């Protein structure tokens, strides 16, 4: 069991970052939760692959269901992203710092106290590629 | 079959020198009478054509022409063998997959062979050498690499104009202008320094010159260069070898064509 | 005109490490580390401008006494720190002999260290490591995460917070009663607003406003150093009514000489570090800001579009 | 000669005295200079405000005529990279002057499209030679600066130009050209300007030509929008209240009439329409808020082409539709 | 208008081979006695300054003095075909937008022509140069450019010292430092060997290796190099030429 | 301390050129009957190991040895400044932090003086050179040097091979193979051109190209080359000096080992 030296100089792997996007903690703020994941986001630097981790993600997790809308309105930020990620390499990149936002919508709308299992992931598009 | 031994390594080197970089695939052809090589650049601008008769070589047999096509890059790499002085045999069955270069010192004691893979390449050889030319004109080698090499600095185009008693090369772009202007003369004092011009009519042609650039490494085969120009074909630059000859077809620029 | 004076920040730049009055606890440490000595490898971050790069200078002095110019290394952001430098004159100093008091060693401060490339930084593990007894290393950075987890974890991290009203108000009365500057309550009120916990923005901005009009007044440092621009962007968009944004948008910042973008920029800023509404109308305010940033970015930046920006945040805020 | 030059360039501010609009940082650097502190300089503002003239007026009242010797001027046209810094900016900073005593200056002009890393190069080169040479940076936007180098600079904000110094700078042009200007002229002149000299100069010196003749008349209201190809505050009124009172195929023939008989451009009404509006005191804000976004878009539109009518029908149809809510 | 004749066209080329790489625009300026140019580098820390005086032509003609200013680069890219014993002849009216230079060979045969274009360069030629300075001295310039090039290696910089009778390059860096200590003397079996120095005053500057590097070139257009050294202004590096010279001024560090 | 004045500072400078690229840390250790020195590359599959003796030099005073370690490259850095022709002294102390190279001309003239900063490495010379090898061979190494770069343009591999009174060197890569075949002979018109062999049991090693060509760079100290090889053990190639000697070991690749 080592990890403290970890926590000590460490960051938070993407994919720890995407699994705790999925998580609400009941005993805590949902603000606090949100600057907190906010801030690790953007240390991170790799706010394409947390949301590629969300993307493969979100359909697994689980989520209060009504009519599967969610995903509609997910839909929309991350054709959002994609505009963004294309308009990076056309443009000086100021744009840079709406990209950990996109992440946290993941929070808002899927985030839930059932999601309490680490889901594993894979990269489907380096080989759909 | 190919059985051709040079007495120098340093000809063939030479030679392939020639061809080197401006064109990347190399068709050869033993016979009979010799041993021809026609090369083209991806463009088609540039053609390298070589000839190499009977007794250029020390050694030579052929009952049966066999055409090879390589890869020039990968002669070349393996044309740094000869020492110079090295003896050379080009060898090769009559359906070859590879040709065998044979370098040997006079003693037994090092030989140095190598079996260069073969490319087929679809036997087409041109045959686009005119009866006659608007202009002729012959002049030290070592004088047209210097002509070539001022004006290049200048401009990606040099023209060469001539009238009677007259041949002038030019180039005009960004810094500026330059100009050449040679005229006949006969040097009794050693003839090989001479610029003999025969015109039948004035001529005006520009070339690319990163393509005169390529051309005139053939300075190292022969001290003086034939350049025959024509508005109806592409010009030829000649390099005399002791039986034989390296020549270079250049198409002229038609406003933007090398 | 011949010559100039030294800036108010270089000339009562701190010499000792009584003068800070930065973070007490980590000021306290390092004095006790310079009393007792075996100084560990260390790395300061924090934000600009509240004593970082003058802490490390005064902590290597105080514990290199007269061998501070053949025992200490500064290497800046300004000088070439990369694999090669790190291999060559970094390892030479570290190995370099040199008689030291019993309680002393050799400092390399690396100013600016979230700056130095990867491979200068890998290459720099080893070399702390085999020469931690007679060479130690000093990193002043902004960013802690841009230095690598295996150098921090060879080293001890200080992390330095802003500077309370109180001390930038004491330091600034040292400051006053050593240089003999006629100067009012409020005037200093509105220097060390206008600071936000910089202090050597604060005592730049009192140094400016002293010889551009000598007495340190709220009104003179007002006309001399705008209001905070993130506080009207606040206030802009934490208006209730349309009318109301759209008439602060159009004096204070339009009508100043503000750029689109330094505005939409600034808004997007305020917004994220917002704490006054909710987190899902917070998104939809910076959903609508970025878009407004995507237009500006293509050349569309006009009045237009942040008035559109505005509309559709209050649209968003009117349920 | 100077002759030649465009009246952009040939009525570049040589002295301090003459930059107009900035009185509260000109008398500011003026009394730095002459007492001797002037600390590193970060002159902040919109284009063709005068920081560049400013800087030079400056340096040429501090080292003398000799200007071009004694300062470092390096701009965007110039590789500004962070071995550019290292080598040369630092070489600057820790030598000393070869014309006469006294500390240097480095203009780093235009220094917003400067890298990350030279800043952060820079930002210590600032600090460490700060007794023989200073700084000054001039910006448009102060969010390409890093926090580290806008925080040890004084920061000086470049304000538009007000009514009275473009109108002082338009009669000093006045003075040195055989040029008439008429008084509502002026103010519509002043009014498509929004504090940048640049912009009234060249309209000022391609009026003179429109003139046509040998200056021996004025130049009136109907020349400044004939040759900025600007809609006149008339037409624009005309084509508001058709919109907004008359029928919709008589607003589209009018606005159509009004577009083509002066070749008008659909933006220059749109944003003129816009800057009306905004004083029309309206009822709730709803309205306000489809007039701003339903413009914004068509506006967000025409930056990228289409059909010039569907937009205009668009415009009248917001706009309508904007104002139905209002009753 | 401008016409200088140099009989060999080496010796303009390996002027101007002097001037390259260090500096990017240079002024040139022909006049009733002479030829001079200037050029200064981005960092103002290096000025090259040449004359050539009327008899180091074959021919020279001057009835209206003209100024022209260009890119150093084009020039030398131009400068290859002096075949270095062909004859250069520099040409220009009046009011020039260009320079022509002409290479012949001795017989009418090749004549090569260039026609370069000019930059504007605002006239404004520096006169530094002092009246005394702390310490003089010459020597072999084959030898300084080997000083030049051994303490190189070691640092950016390379400290000159000077007092009586002593000569001492110092460079200290990284892998350590180095030093090159000479000592005046005379040599009679060939006194282009000998090092002279004359001091007024013990002098101790640094300069920068990089520019030092540049300056080694003169080498090239003299047997001997004079260094002339103040605390108060640039250092001179002096390469005589027949009836001229080239030098380099270069300001201290710090 | 070190006290080590070498007549011609070249003579170092090219032994240091030998360990040139090849090896970047070398430790030196001076010593009564001489200096040693020895290198080992990251890879180790090259041990670089050298000795100078007494003799070799103009002065030599040792009483008391000293251990030194360096970089390479830094020491080439300085070991440009010899003039060839001037004087090198090679100074230290018993527990130096520095080593002083200082090249003096005849004359009092010019004294260029170095102190170069020394690296501390654990001392741990190796001895692996062998009793007997499989066989031992000398030739001329102006010989050897065009060998290796013949067959290095064909592979990464070139392996020797030793029959009775046959020495045979083979590359054989993408564009072919090759071959250099040299027999024993003793020339008495000059026995320095000579070829010996002897062959105690046949080998046939593989070495990897680009350690072959970084030790033919001992050329340049002697004009024979000795290589002793043996299927127990690293190849070792031999330059000598007048006292003394400069040795390059050499592992053979497995398979793949260099
Ligand atoms: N705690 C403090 N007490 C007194 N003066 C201070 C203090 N902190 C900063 N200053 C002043 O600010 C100047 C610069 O401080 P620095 O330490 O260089 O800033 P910083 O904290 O290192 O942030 P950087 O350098 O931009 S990353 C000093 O010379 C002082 O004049
Ligand atoms: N305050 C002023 N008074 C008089 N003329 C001015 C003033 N400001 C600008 N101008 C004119 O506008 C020209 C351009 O001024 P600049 O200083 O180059 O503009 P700027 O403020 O530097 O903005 P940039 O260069 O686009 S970042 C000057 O040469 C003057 O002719
Ligand atoms: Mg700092
Ligand atoms: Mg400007």
């Amino acid at each position: 069991n080592t990890w403290a030296s970890s926590n000590k100089d460490s960051p938070i792997s993407w994919f720890k970052i995407v699994n705790q996007l999925f998580r609400k903690d009941p005993h805590r703020d949902i603000k606090e939760q949100f600057y907190e994941l906010l801030n690790q986001v953007e240390l991170n630097g790799n706010s394409d692959r947390i949301l590629q981790g969300c993307f493969n993600i979100f359909p697994y997790v689980k989520y209060s269901d009504n009519g599967i809308r969610k995903p509609a309105n997910i839909s929309d930020w991350l054709f959002f992203h994609d505009l963004m990620y294309q308009s990076m390499y056309a443009h000086n990149g100021e744009l840079l710092r709406y990209s950990a936002l996109v992440p946290l919508v993941f929070f808002q709308t899927f985030g839930d106290i059932a999601n309490k299992d680490d889901i594993r992931m894979k990269n489907s598009e380096y080989e759909q590629r | 079959m190919l059985e051709a031994k040079f007495e120098e390594a340093s000809l063939f080197k030479r030679i392939i020198d020639g061809f080197k970089d401006c064109v990347q695939l190399v068709n050869f052809q033993c016979k009979e009478d010799g041993i021809i090589a026609q090369a083209v650049d991806d463009s088609r601008v540039l053609l390298v054509s070589l000839e190499i008769g009977v007794e250029a070589f020390q050694e030579y047999r052929c009952d049966h022409p066999v055409t090879l096509g390589m890869d020039l890059t990968s002669l070349s790499k393996i044309l740094r063998c000869g020492n110079n002085t090295d003896t050379l045999t080009l060898i090769a069955d009559n359906t070859p997959d590879s040709i065998i270069l044979l370098f040997e010192d006079t003693k037994k004691d090092r030989i140095a062979e190598y079996s260069l893979k073969l490319m087929d390449i679809d036997a087409d050889f041109l045959k686009i050498e005119e009866l006659q030319y608007d202009s002729t004109l012959s002049l030290p080698s070592s004088e047209f690499s210097k002509i070539v090499r001022d004006l290049s600095q200048l401009s990606d185009s040099i023209n060469i104009m001539i009238t009677k008693e007259t041949i002038k090369f030019v180039a005009d772009g960004d810094i500026g202008s330059g100009s050449v202007i040679i005229k006949p003369f006969v040097d009794m004092e050693h003839p090989e320094t001479s610029i003999k011009l025969e015109m039948d009519q004035p001529v005006d042609l520009t070339f690319g010159a990163k393509y005169l650039l390529d051309i005139i490494k053939g300075s190292s085969l022969s001290d003086r260069v034939g350049i025959r120009l024509s508005s109806e074909a592409p010009a030829l630059f000649q390099f005399d070898l002791k039986s034989g000859f390296l020549q270079f077809f250049l198409a002229p620029k038609f406003n933007d064509e090398e | 005109t011949l010559s100039l004076q030294l800036p108010w920040v270089e000339k009562y730049r701190p010499q000792v490490l009584s003068d800070i009055v930065g973070n007490k606890e980590t000021i306290d440490r390092l004095q006790q580390i310079a009393k007792d000595g075996n100084m560990p490898h260390m790395i300061i971050s924090g934000m600009p401008g509240i004593g970082k790069t003058t802490s490390v200078h005064c902590l290597a002095h105080e514990l290199l006494g007269r061998s501070y110019a053949d025992g200490v290394l500064e290497l800046n952001a300004s000088d070439d720190r990369g694999i090669d430098v790190v291999r060559n004159q970094i390892k030479h100093f570290a190995q370099k002999k040199l008689h030291l008091p019993p309680g002393k060693h050799k400092i390399v401060i690396l100013d600016e260290a979230d700056s130095m490339t990867a491979g200068a930084q890998q290459a720099l593990r080893r070399t702390m490591e085999l020469y931690s007894n007679s060479t130690r290393f000093a990193f002043a950075c902004n960013q802690s995460n841009k230095i690598i987890e295996p150098l921090q974890s060879r080293c001890a991290i200080l992390r330095y917070s802003k500077l309370s009203d109180e001390d930038v108000l004491k330091r600034l009365l040292q400051i006053i009663k050593l240089e003999d500057v006629k100067y009012t309550n409020d005037g200093l009120e509105a220097i060390i607003f206008t600071a936000e916990g910089d202090m050597r923005q604060a005592i730049n901005n009192l140094q400016s406003t002293v010889a551009g009009h000598g007495l340190v007044n709220a009104d003179n440092v007002f006309k001399i150093v705008d209001s905070p621009h993130p506080l009207i962007v606040k206030k802009m968009l934490l208006a209730s009514n349309l009318e109301d944004s759209i008439q602060i948008l159009r004096t204070d910042l339009w009508k100043k000489g503000y750029s689109s973008i330094d505005i939409v920029t600034t808004s997007f800023r305020v917004t994220k570090n917002l704490a006054q509404v909710k987190e899902s109308v917070r998104l939809e305010m910076i959903k609508e800001i970025g878009l407004t940033h995507m237009r500006i970015l293509e050349g569309v930046g006009t009045y237009l579009q942040l008035a559109s920006m505005l509309a559709k945040i209050h649209k968003l805020n009117n349920k | 000669s100077k002759e030649n030059l465009p009246w952009v360039e040939k009525y570049r501010p040589e002295t301090l005295d003459e930059v107009y609009g900035q009185n509260e940082v000109i008398t500011t650097v003026r009394k730095f200079v002459d007492e001797g502190k002037l600390p590193h300089l970060l002159f902040y503002g919109p284009p063709g405000t005068g920081k560049t003239s400013t800087i030079v007026a400056l340096a040429r009242e501090i080292y003398g005529k000799n200007y071009s010797n004694m300062v470092l001027e390096l701009n965007a046209s110039d590789d500004r990279g962070i071995d550019v810094v290292r080598n040369q900016i630092k070489d600057f900073a820790s030598t000393r002057q070869i014309f006469s005593k006294g500390f240097k200056l480095i203009i780093l002009d235009e220094a917003d499209a400067m890298t990350n890393a030279a800043q952060n190069a820079l930002r210590r080169v600032i600090e460490r030679y700060t007794k023989n040479t200073r700084f000054c940076v001039l910006a448009n936007y102060a969010h390409k600066l890093t926090p580290a180098l806008l925080s040890r600079c004084t920061r000086f904000r470049f304000q538009p130009l007000p009514q009275e110094a473009i109108e002082r700078r338009i009669a000093n042009v006045l003075v040195h050209e055989k040029l008439k200007l008429s008084p509502n002229a002026e103010k519509a002149l002043i009014e498509l300007s929004n504090g940048d000299m640049r912009r009234v100069l060249n309209v000022l010196q391609s009026c003179k030509a429109t003139l046509d003749n040998p200056d021996e008349d004025e130049i009136s209201d109907d020349v400044i929008y004939e040759c900025c190809g600007a809609p006149r505050p008339s037409d624009l009124k005309a084509v508001l209240k058709s919109i907004l009172e008359d029928d919709w195929g008589t607003a589209h023939y009018t606005l159509n009439k009004v577009r083509s008989a002066k070749g008008l451009a659909l933006i220059d009404l749109i944003e003129g329409i816009v800057k009306i509006l905004e004083d029309y005191e309206l009822q709730n804000e709803e309205t306000r808020v489809h007039l701003l976004t339903k413009l914004a878009d068509i506006e967000y539109s025409i930056s990228k082409g289409g059909n010039d009518q569907i937009q205009g029908s668009a415009v009248i149809g917001a706009i309508k539709a904007s104002f139905e809510n209002e009753t």
